[PDB]
């Protein structure tokens, strides 16, 4: 169950190795669009948070 | 100009680094690789320009 837009819900994630595929494992969505970043090269990066 | 100016583009991603001083006309679409993609398509499959 996700929450209202005014309440987003926000979750921090950090000291975990992030497998930035598995976010593609169902595919119809139409807004996949990444600002200031490419969609490919999120694995070849590292973020704190 | 006001929502305009399209005749000026660029690349944000491309399939390999160019060499320099090397220019490429061409504008195909980028191969997503773990799905077949001929045409329109998701993760890797967006158009360059």
């Amino acid at each position: 169950r996700f929450a209202s837009v005014y309440a987003w819900n926000r979750k921090r994630i950090s000291n975990c190795v992030a497998d930035y595929s598995v976010l593609y494992n169902f595919a119809p969505f139409f807004a996949f669009k990444c600002y200031g970043v490419s969609p490919t090269k999120l694995n070849d990066l590292c973020f704190t948070n | 100009k006001v929502g305009g100016n399209y005749n000026y583009l660029y690349r944000l991603f491309r399939k390999s680094n160019l060499k320099p001083f090397e220019r490429d006309i061409s504008t195909e679409i980028y191969q997503a690789g773990n799905k077949p993609c001929n045409g329109v398509a998701g993760f890797n499959c967006y158009f360059p320009l």
